[PDB]
RNA sequence: AUUCCGGUUGAUCCUGCCGGAGGCCACUGCUAUGGGGGUCCGACUAAGCCAUGCGAGUCAAGGGGGCGUCCCUUCUGGGACGCCACCGGCGGACGGCUCAGUAACACGUCGGUAACCUACCCUCGGGAGGGGGAUAACCCCGGGAAACUGGGGCUAAUCCCCCAUAGGCCUGGGGUACUGGAAGGUCCCCAGGCCGAAAGGGAGCCGUAAGGCUCCGCCCGAGGAUGGGCCGGCGGCCGAUUAGGUAGUUGGUGGGGUAACGGCCCACCAAGCCGAAGAUCGGUACGGGCCGUGAGAGCGGGAGCCCGGAGAUGGACACUGAGACACGGGUCCAGGCCCUACGGGGCGCAGCAGGCGCGAAACCUCCGCAAUGCGGGAAACCGCGACGGGGGGACCCCCAGUGCCGUGCCUCUGGCACGGCUUUUCCGGAGUGUAAAAAGCUCCGGGAAUAAGGGCUGGGCAAGGCCGGUGGCAGCCGCCGCGGUAAUACCGGCGGCCCGAGUGGUGGCCACUAUUAUUGGGCCUAAAGCGGCCGUAGCCGGGCCCGUAAGUCCCUGGCGAAAUCCCACGGCUCAACCGUGGG
């Protein structure tokens, strides 16, 4: 699975960085959610715990999948802004 | 009043028994291997809707109709119905073979990745054949001619390999 | 109540049946047959949207005023005529069309008493 | 079966001048009474959302909003229903974005980016002139904010005249005049967004609004609705409106 | 596709109707492997009746209390934050459901209100001075079967009341400063009167104090905005076996009332007003955007989605509030139910589910406020059977499957035998998806394995002169017509044809139908010229000259919401569906 990034985006009156990626996959399932935000980190240098991932998307009949992920500067902002049942599923909160 | 209502997109003949209608319309089934009639009145009602099209915009006049009319011509010369150089009268010219002609699986079968037209909508409906990088499992699908060269074997698909059994038989014709 | 709507009949001479019932915004209120008495009388009416009326149901005084601006508080003693009604003026009933008389002499009245809370009138010279 | 006001709105009905997506939703965002009529208005919450980008949900638009990070004119606006209009400042001091709200050709509200020196300038049409206690003159303009002046200027401001306003410390900057060769800029009707010059001016008996005749950059002659001409320069605009 | 075919005779040509043939909606027999999108599903008969659960709450940063924890000087009393109900503020007049009533300014459109109200919100110019009063919670005592509710003490407020001023309303005499197309309007000066405000309240940071700053607040005036009220012109159904109707009825003079004009109402004056160009009366019906059909003209419908109007078992009334004479508030009458300790006390699903009845005819007594909106709050945030999600259903549309290839056989449009291939679908699993699930999507293991029926077979109309049974009996038949011992027409067997997850039966609408005829029908003999004439309205009208632009044509501003309809592009795989532009 290659991740490659489309579009990055600064949103300041909310801390975080928007990030739109796509995951070429071809002969793979759909990659896990722990997989795809540890390559993210890793390629982006972001810190793992003020990031979520919003969505990872696979389409019909192609080896392409979209996401969309968030990376905020402060965890306290993180849980102030972002809903519950997202930093859930991400398992940020132990819940 | 009342709220819109999902109409169909295909014509039934006016008469279901017609010796001439029957005839035609089971030749055209047999050469081109479709599933039911439904078919061939959808594919015959895109030819009618095409020509009413011409027909209306011929004896119109106005900045709306002309720009309808290029519009027209080119989603024809998109769809590879017409030559490049065509222009609105050859439009009535259209038949249903041409239309039929631009099938998925007709395509298929032309370019050769499957030795008959049932074989070319059993790739098709099981996801053997990709359009751009893309799968389509649609076998009515109207390729467009910008793009027809990119029409091959899904690269996950075993068909992909040279060696394949199936792939092998395909070839040797 | 008193109901202010729609007239029941058309112009032509058919009838009219009502389509939907009586809206509390189409409603009237009783005549306030304002009396010469020796108090003045008033009460505070709440009206649509919240404003409010003064209405005068006994009448002691009256501001007069005499072709000049100047203006004097008189006393009412009787109603002379009152053209609005034929018995208006034997019962001393007070309306914007009303003749009095004042120590002062006759005058015209110029205000609606039962919308106004006061009566003003101009002297006849 | 209707009793009062109505407090909700559905997308489907909804003002035509808006940018909003009809099918997605049920439910649209009425807007509350503010300076600007309901035509040539839009809540700040679809500006927030949808225009900008700023935000997804309106939860967090809303967050955003009870903030103060959002400037209307030079006020900052917190509730998401507010009404922006024609000819607003829209700034965002924390990005240095200053906008500019306008009607595109086919009468939708769009914001066109200005620069810091102009977001400080909102031009204003005399709606209105009356008087007021002591003999005083008010003026009411078309967003239905009002200013007071003294009698000795009575004739310095008249009917559809152009007053710029610093904001929000509300000065009077300059009066733009409506008369022969001023320039204009087309907010209502079939020439929305066409701007030009005024040529001549036409009026009717009764009622019948007059009507105002403009020439455009390219010379042609349009006309429109003496109350449609918004004055914007005395011969060049004074404001950017591409 | 701007269409025809069968039927009147021994045979022919006409007029004329019936049937066949197509599309749409409702019910229904047989049958049925999937997945998507949508504005589908107790409208037709009963707006008939309902058990049970839910469908309107929010605010501790307005106020006083109670219970708990902590910090405590320490009998004192002070400070906090958790929970709780109470007063208090706002909302509950929107959203949701149904089409009864209504032929009407109810609806659509274009204009008026210079004749008017408006809580929430925006802007500008000002103000917040001095007093008073209870009462909830709480404590004591209770009753009543319940529903409910009495007495006493005690207190606070953004609770209530009063005083002052500012301010509102009327009227009279003056000046003409303002918007307007035009002032019973606005503004300025005098005169007489009536009405008549507020919470400098709360929170945070500071400051020794004083005092300061920020946030949310209160009251008056002038405008806006939102939401309305009222009014005018035009437009849209049938009956003459319904010809005269009206009497506050038409208009006026003066008043009352209304937020406002108005016979809306009152007193007084006259006889006016509507009507064969169809008044009145009667029948039916929520109006429109729109939907069905047709080449079009046109015809028919106008339940689901949007705007507007009405209703809350049938009527009539009122209180609070900006907004009601108010679906889940109140009073009475009429009808139908329920508890009762018999004294009394409650209720009406045309809200989401569910039940009875009615019927040919219509689903779960499910999960969440995560997305869109609404109310409340400074905010976080809480609530919402609105909405979002799933469940059941041959609701409407779109894309698919029930295998494919090679060889050899055959009674060759297909079945079989051998050897291969694929997994859309089927079963199991891992991820991704969802508020949580499920469905979809990527991938893995098994395997052609899990998947075709319905009508018809004489013509109209594609398909059999084949075989067994009945012998004017059973039966078939939209129409012609068939069956009487030789049945391709009935029942079944074997073949064959049309569509195909659909296919048939019944009712309704359009086309067929130039059998409603403006386009565009007929009246000598087939239905149809008054037995004949004169004339009222209406319709149709000789030639030339001049004037107006009512009709007519052209151009140009303001309109006729959105969705729906057509086209191009882009996004869900293409499509249905959505988005952006043009029409």
């Amino acid at each position: 699975m290659e991740i490659r990034i489309k579009e990055i985006k600064e949103n300041k009156l909310i801390g975080r960085k928007e990030i739109y990626f796509e995951i070429y996959h071809p002969g793979e399932p759909t990659p896990s959610r722990k997989d795809v935000k540890g390559k993210l980190v890793a390629m982006l240098d972001l810190n793992p715990e003020t990031t979520v991932i919003q969505y990872i998307r696979s389409y019909f009949g192609s080896y392409i999948s979209k996401g969309y992920a968030k990376a905020y500067d402060s965890k306290e902002r993180m849980l102030y802004i972002e809903p519950e049942y997202i930093l859930i599923r991400d398992g940020l909160i132990e819940k | 009043g009342d709220p819109k209502r999902q109409r169909k997109k295909y014509e039934t003949p006016p008469h279901p028994w017609i010796k001439e209608r029957l005839d035609r319309e089971r030749v055209l089934m047999d050469k081109y291997e479709l599933k039911n009639k439904k078919e061939l009145w959808k594919h015959e009602t895109q030819l009618k809707n095409f020509r009413r099209r011409a027909r209306r915009l011929l004896a119109a006049r106005g900045k709306q109709a002309e720009i309808e009319r290029e519009q027209l011509l080119a989603r024809l010369k998109r769809l590879g119905l017409l030559p490049e150089d065509a222009v609105l009268d050859d439009v009535l010219s259209l038949t249903i073979e041409d239309i039929l002609e631009r099938r998925l699986q007709t395509i298929v079968y032309k370019k050769g990745l499957a030795r008959t037209m049932r074989q070319a909508r059993q790739l098709i409906v099981h996801g053997h054949i990709e359009v751009n990088g893309q799968i389509i499992r649609s076998p009515s699908y109207l390729v467009l001619k910008e793009e027809e060269d990119t029409i091959t074997y899904a690269r996950t698909s075993p068909f992909a390999n040279p060696q394949h059994p199936e792939r092998m038989m395909i070839e040797k014709a | 109540a008193i109901w202010q709507g729609r007239s029941l009949k058309k112009p032509s001479g058919g009838r009219i049946v009502l389509a939907r019932k009586k809206r509390k915004r189409e409603l009237g209120r009783e005549p306030s047959n304002t009396r010469v008495a020796e108090q003045d009388k008033r009460k505070i009416i709440r009206t649509y949207g919240g404003n409010r009326k003064v209405r005068l149901t006994a009448a002691a005084y009256a501001n007069v005023f005499d072709k000049s601006g100047k203006g004097r508080k008189v006393r009412i003693i009787r109603v002379i005529e009152n053209p609005a009604n034929r018995q208006f003026a034997r019962r001393n009933i007070i309306t914007k069309g009303a003749i009095i008389e004042t120590e002062i002499g006759k005058a015209k009245v110029t205000s609606r008493p039962g919308q106004d809370g006061v009566v003003n009138a101009i002297l006849l010279e | 079966a209707r009793k009062g006001p109505k407090r909700h709105l559905k997308r489907l009905a909804a003002p035509t001048s808006w940018y909003i997506e009809r099918k997605a939703y049920k439910w649209a965002v009425r807007p509350r009474p503010g300076p600007h009529n309901m035509r040539t208005s839009i809540p700040l919450l679809y500006i927030v959302r949808d225009y900008l980008g700023y935000a997804k949900t309106a939860r967090e638009a809303r967050k955003i909003l009870n903030e103060g990070k959002f400037l209307v004119d030079g006020r900052v606006r917190k509730d998401y229903k507010f009404p922006v209009g024609i000819m607003d400042v829209v700034s965002i001091p924390e990005t240095g974005e200053h906008y500019r709200v306008l009607p595109n050709r086919i009468g939708k509200l769009i914001l066109h980016p200005i620069s810091e020196d102009e977001a400080f300038i909102k031009p204003l049409r005399i709606r209105n002139k009356r008087m007021i206690k002591g003999a005083r003159v008010q003026l009411n303009f078309h967003d239905g904010t009002n200013h007071i002046v003294s009698i000795a200027e009575k004739d310095n401001y008249f009917t559809s005249y152009t007053v710029l306003m610093k904001v929000p410390e509300r000065e009077i900057l300059e009066v733009l005049p409506f008369e022969k060769g001023a320039y204009v800029f087309v907010t209502q009707g079939k020439n929305v967004a066409r701007k030009g010059r005024i040529v001549e001016i036409k009026r009717f008996p009764m009622g019948w609004p007059d009507v105002v005749t403009i020439e455009d950059e390219e010379g042609e002659l349009f006309d429109t609705l003496k109350e449609y001409a918004f004055v914007v320069g005395t011969d060049k605009p004074k404001i950017s409106l591409p």
